[PDB]
């Protein structure tokens, strides 16, 4: 019983705070793809155009 | 009357063991797969599928398979307490990363 709703519910907790750091860095490569392929390469292109 | 009913609770008794050997497994695979590799056989409780095999001649004793400074709530369960708190702390961390 302790291992099912306390040990291994904390476990399963620690699971999905784990998925969500993956999604959380997931996010965070998506935003380097914006910004340094996107934002910074619109930047670099419209600093050169300018 | 108590050698049928030592025979049923034995079986129980393996039942109940291999439940408990197969979610310390479970465990440690869910735990293995966020880093932290369990000791499967640090958890696991080893007991003789043969005791009751014995003549009923020879004792068969709790402190024979757990004897004192050693027993499921004593070690045990105490050491499952600390890795349920291990578990906790590594869970605020990961928060804290989070």
């Amino acid at each position: 019983r302790i291992i099912s709703s306390e040990v291994q519910e904390s476990n399963r907790t620690e699971t999905e705070l784990v998925g969500l750091k993956q999604n959380l860095i997931n996010n965070k490569l998506k935003l380097m793809n914006v910004l340094e392929t996107g934002i910074m390469y619109k930047l670099e292109i419209l600093q050169e155009q300018l | 009357s108590r050698k049928l009913e030592a025979e049923g609770i034995f079986k129980s008794l393996l039942d109940t063991l291999r439940q408990y050997d197969s979610s310390i497994q479970n465990l440690t695979r869910s735990r293995s797969q966020l880093g932290h590799n369990v000791n499967d056989s640090s958890l696991k409780i080893n007991i003789s599928e043969n005791l009751l095999d014995r003549d009923f001649h020879e004792g068969i004793s709790y402190e024979q398979l757990f004897p004192k400074g050693s027993g499921i709530n004593e070690s045990i369960k105490k050491s499952i307490l600390k890795l349920n708190d291990e578990i906790q702390e590594r869970i605020k961390t990961i928060e804290k990363d989070n």
